[PDB]
């Protein structure tokens, strides 16, 4: 799943009706549910390639 | 040929070279990404483990 789409018909029945006849459609996005993590040394020939690795694994 | 009247210890001197970061290198390249993050997820699980 991707999204989250509403639909409110039943305004039309409810007693004293504020909003008769609404229609409208309201949606919502869900990659937070879906993955709420998402929000998230001298210049050697070692530490730096290293450096350099775990940038492309993070990228 | 008069090597033995001088100090050149100071010259030379033992590099300060980690081999742990050459070792890591080795790791990182022999294993995919998948897994990294995996031990991404063994840490976590492991935290909640820890915690509870």
């Amino acid at each position: 799943l991707s999204s989250k789409v509403t639909s409110g018909a039943a305004s039309q029945f409810y007693p004293n009706s504020i909003y008769p006849s609404l229609n409208v459609e309201v949606v919502q996005n869900l990659y937070a549910l879906s993955n709420p993590a998402f929000s998230s040394t001298v210049k050697d020939e070692s530490a730096i390639k290293l450096a350099e690795l775990q940038k492309e694994t993070e990228r | 040929e008069e090597c033995m009247f001088k100090d050149t210890r100071l010259d030379v001197l033992p590099p300060q070279v980690n081999p742990l970061n050459a070792i890591l290198a080795q790791h990182t390249a022999q294993t995919p990404v998948h897994r990294s993050l995996e031990k991404r997820l063994w840490t976590e699980v492991r935290a909640t483990a820890v915690s509870e």
